[PDB]
């Protein structure tokens, strides 16, 4: 088990969260951390 | 001086995405991927 100063993308199962919405919170999408509120948006996301 | 104002404003957001010398711009990345004892002097290098 290597880990170097480098991302570590080997990772065990770590995804059993619910989303909560309208409430300061401290989240993690997939790699991206961050603190805010999560609210319901019309932004057009292309697929990709 | 509405844009003068307004593009201070945009460049010093945009210095928060500047590494000044560090490993990387993000502070929670620095502090997650390097132990305090050396993260400490990217950590400076950021705040300077």
């Amino acid at each position: 088990f290597e880990l170097l100063h480098a991302p570590a993308t080997v990772c065990g199962p770590k995804k059993s969260t619910n989303l909560v919405k309208n409430k300061c919170v401290n989240f993690n999408f997939n790699g991206l951390t961050g603190t805010g509120v999560l609210t319901e948006s019309n932004k057009k996301f292309l697929p990709f | 001086v509405v844009n003068q104002n307004a593009q201070a404003l945009n460049t010093l957001v945009k210095q928060l995405s500047s590494n000044f010398g560090a490993i990387s711009s993000v502070l929670n990345d620095i502090l997650s991927r390097l132990d305090p004892p050396e993260a400490e002097v990217q950590i400076d290098r950021l705040i300077t």
